[PDB]
């Protein structure tokens, strides 16, 4: 068995259940639950309507969508106390973040041409330093290849890695002197302010991975 | 080996300097909150969500320095 | 939380990148249009 | 609601299945090479 | 253009739906002119 | 207190909260707020007095509160609905007057107060 | 060894640096406190709250660096 | 062999103090979102993409600091 | 010996700390000229305030200080 | 050997010039939030040069991370 | 003995580096109190012992600093 | 030898320090620029130019630092 | 011997690292003077000899740090 | 010697860290500069002297560290 | 030589020192600039007193300088 692949089949089943069984009722004033997805919904809809700002917009949108909630998901599933983390395993953020770039890449040299790299001309200066804004352009666009995905998974590793080393240094401040152990509250507290956080982060980095690979679309889509 | 145990110790010190950035950007965000809020009184609606927003990620950076911190003190 | 190297990268992967795709046309022909369906039928009775 | 409503993402999600595939034999490659160790 | 100049012409694109009394369009349509004069000589009634 | 006061009109002559839009982005001046003199851009105001609130659109003025707590508003003329979809045309048509012309000023103006229209 | 225990007392002299940011920014948040008071005496009462938060926080990434070096100095 | 890994270790730390100014970064590109708004409280919708645009960018760097950290560490 | 050493160098690390305490300070007493300067008549819900602040500010560095103390003297 | 111990190190030294950019970034965003509250209208003119800033800003701290990569892996 | 007295000597070079702090925060209220004064042409006369306060306190931080240097220095 | 080379290396990562300053530089200028043409809608077409040789020189400083650190590195 | 000369010439360079705040200090001094000096006009001959006070003493703790290296060497 | 040329490298280095206070200095002036031109508009025909006056002595206290890292690393 | 190389190295560690007046220089012709652009006409009272900020901003790092001389030279 692959603890990464069970847990992944956890994720597939409760995102199924997420839309199902949400609002079976299919009612026309909708089910409570269904109401928050529905305010991510339009939140995203119309950020990627304005981003993306072409006709492939709503196109965009279930990848976009796919994009929040797998983070969303992912990042509610990898805080459970007792849940093996597919993040742990950052070879997948990562390598999406990858793929993500390099399907940008494509889609930019597919909509631009071989004049995709106008795109690292930025404006016109003097002519010693025509060259030099397309080297420090390019740099930034593989840049932006690696730092989408290394900032979610430096946020979620060391959340995770916090909480444990600060966990089992407060039980052994617990196993240690009793009377500490008496009184030991506030330092779980400091943990459990820790634990908001994460979960503050996780859901913030879904939103913010959406829209900073809805600014890269809108570059690749339409040039500059 | 004991020179690479003295070595985490003195590792982890060094490590702990990163956090100090942190700790000004919480006040910059909390500082420019108290300032606008003065301006407009009732802008805080909008504004206070953000004011947590910016303190998060000033804090979120502060957290990898930690988290190397211990890294190298504790393992 | 503590981790190593592991050398299983396209065993792991290989389940990652089919949950993506699986995800990505379950939404995208099934459910989000089913959303799109609740806005529109909404909006329907709004006009009528 | 629960219904297909088709998506041609064999055009509109082309470039995007193109570098998962790439990446998914690179990834085989990058296994290999790191299951030596 | 004077700050009062400004404010004027702000105040009568403003008494624009249109529902607005004759005394509202009264203080933003006047007709006049201005004779200036001179150290004598006067340059003509100009309208303003 | 408040006085708002327009030539042939005033319109509030305790002022607790009342938000204002100044050469200085907008400002809202709650109870005691150390004087000030600024000059009123063309607005969109709102006044409460305790918790009620009146909403204008003003044709811009000067601000001043005074050091006895008299908020001196003077602006020319105002509601909200006063000014409120013919004027929406008629700026239509002053856009296009832009596009020829002090009347380029004045047209530019009256782009101003479009855009002061479209905060509506 | 001379070394190790040399290396826990070095260690700990490298932590307390970073808690100087803290020190900073505490005094930022006060003194938008003192500026946006004297603007608006009134908005005083509900930034107050907000201010006392902000120390709060700010203060938190001193007590993280504080830790780290009593956890040299005492462990 | 005790000095290899023992300068592994040192030059991941001397690294971590790279953050700090990605963290004080965030913060100041907060708070000119705060003072934004409150000058033009419409003018939000249209500086949050900016805004978060800042914030990433500024992160980077700190990021790449962090791979460094990372690469001593782990490896 | 390198243990009497290390607690001399330790010592001076420390030090350190305590410049940011130093700037703090000043900060809100910047803040408290500048705020007097504006109303005239602050001064007196301020005046508490000030102190806190003070107190806080300095607060940082004494922490910094004990801890310098207590690799100094023993 | 003592050589492969200074590669590492300096590599480590080198790695802090990212911080230079990190807030150099944050200085050129918050001027480009500020003007355009100002204005609500420079932004067209504005972003762009924004952009070059920003780009300039960056650099600086590549290149020490350049420096850092030609130390660590060289 | 040699590296004892080694470590004081530094040491107390060290303990130097606290007092660059002070000095800026000195500056720093005097700043204010020509902005102020400047301002009024009048609030000096309450406002030079509050400048006097401001100062005094920002100055004993560094004294701190210093007398530490001393401690190594004269032991 | 190895002292003399090892020394060279640390010294050349002392040396990428200088650079920083050099990268906040440049973003000062620009702010001064994004702030300037905010004020007058119109100053731009002087400015602009002005603005490309202030550039150049905040920049300049760091490229006579990385010399050294090349003339360090590389020799 | 050499140890305990070379960690006085060690611990002088150290020493300088606390002037730089002092060099930053007089300026910030001037700064206000000329800044104050322009917002008011005529404040200026009243505000002189507060400011040179004010410079005397951001100069004085960069002088303890000199002083400091001085004994060092 | 191994120690003394080494040493010149290692000195070299140090004396490069200098550098950055002048890459923020010219900035400053001619963020100055900019802020300046755009405040007056015409001011600029005295006030361009005075910039390269600021620019200049601030440049030649980052030539001073540079020179010092050119008599310790060239001789 | 470790006295030799002592006084090497230290007097790299003295060029730090520098940076801090190269810094306040440029403070104190900021301030010229903008006190300047204000007013325009406050300029001739207020460039002497620039001229004077500036040397004695610039002092202390001549005596970061001469420390590094004094080691330099020994």
């Amino acid at each position: 068995l692959t603890t990464f692949s069970l847990y992944t089949i956890i994720v597939l089943l409760v995102i199924t259940s997420l839309y199902t069984l949400t609002n079976n009722n299919n009612k026309i004033i909708g089910s409570r639950w269904l109401i928050s997805q529905e305010a991510i919904y339009d939140t995203i809809m119309n950020m990627t309507k304005g981003q993306i700002g072409g006709k492939n917009w709503g196109l965009y949108f279930p990848m976009i969508f796919t994009l929040f909630m797998f983070i969303f998901i992912a990042n509610l599933i990898s805080m459970i106390p007792y849940s093996f983390a597919l993040s742990a395993h950052l070879v997948f953020i990562i390598s999406l973040s990858i793929v993500i770039w390099l399907g940008n890449t494509i889609l930019g040299l597919y909509k631009h041409g071989w004049v995709f790299f106008s795109l690292f001309v930025p404006a016109g200066t003097p002519l010693p330093l025509v060259p030099l804004l397309v080297i420090i352009e390019t740099l930034s666009y593989f840049a932006r290849a690696i730092s989408l995905g290394l900032r979610l998974g430096s946020n979620i590793l060391a959340g995770h890695l916090l909480m444990v080393i600060l966990a089992g240094l407060t039980f052994n401040f617990m196993l240690i002197n009793l009377f500490t152990l008496v009184f030991g509250f506030v330092p779980l507290a400091m943990i459990l302010a820790i634990m908001m956080l994460e979960f503050a982060i996780g859901i913030i980095q879904g939103y913010v991975w959406a829209i900073l690979t809805a600014s890269y679309l809108k570059d690749a889509v339409y040039l500059h | 080996m004991q020179l690479v145990l003295a070595a985490k110790y003195i590792g982890a010190g060094i490590s702990t300097i990163g956090l100090l950035g942190a700790g000004i950007g919480i006040a910059i965000v909390f500082a420019a909150l108290i300032n606008g809020v003065s301006r407009n009184p009732s802008i805080k609606d909008t504004v206070f969500p953000m004011a947590i927003l910016g303190f998060a990620l000033s804090e979120a950076t502060g957290l990898f320095c930690l988290m190397v911190s211990f890294l190298l003190l504790f393992g | 939380m503590p981790q190593l190297v592991p050398f299983y990268f396209m065993n792991q992967l290989t389940y990652g990148f089919l949950l993506m795709i699986t995800l990505l046309i379950l939404f995208s022909q099934f459910f989000l249009p089913m959303i799109l369906r609740l806005y529109v039928s909404r909006l329907f009775i709004s006009k009528l | 609601m629960l219904k297909r409503f088709p998506t041609p993402i064999l055009k509109v999600y082309w470039p995007f299945f193109v570098a998962g595939a790439a990446v998914y034999y690179g990834m085989s490659k990058a296994a290999d090479l790191s299951s030596n160790t | 253009i004077s700050y009062a100049a400004y404010l004027n012409v702000a105040a009568q694109a403003i008494r624009s739906t249109e529902l607005q009394t004759a005394s509202v369009l009264n203080r933003s349509q006047t007709d006049a002119f201005y004779t200036q004069y001179k150290n004598a000589s006067e340059p003509t009634p100009i309208t303003k | 207190k408040l006085q708002f006061a327009l030539p042939h009109e005033t319109l509030y002559s305790e002022v607790t909260q009342v938000n204002l839009p100044a050469k200085s982005g907008r400002i809202g001046v709650l109870a005691n707020h150390v004087p000030t003199v600024e000059q009123l851009l063309p607005g969109v105001v709102e006044v409460m007095e305790g918790s009620n609130s009146k909403k204008f659109f003003i044709s811009g003025g000067f601000a001043t509160v005074q050091p006895d707590s008299q908020l001196c508003v003077t602006a020319i003329e105002a509601p909200l609905e006063s000014f409120s979809e013919n004027i929406k045309n008629l700026l239509a048509e002053a856009k296009k007057n832009v596009s020829s012309s002090r009347e380029a000023a004045e047209a530019a103006i009256q782009v101003e107060v479009l855009e002061n229209l479209q905060s509506v």
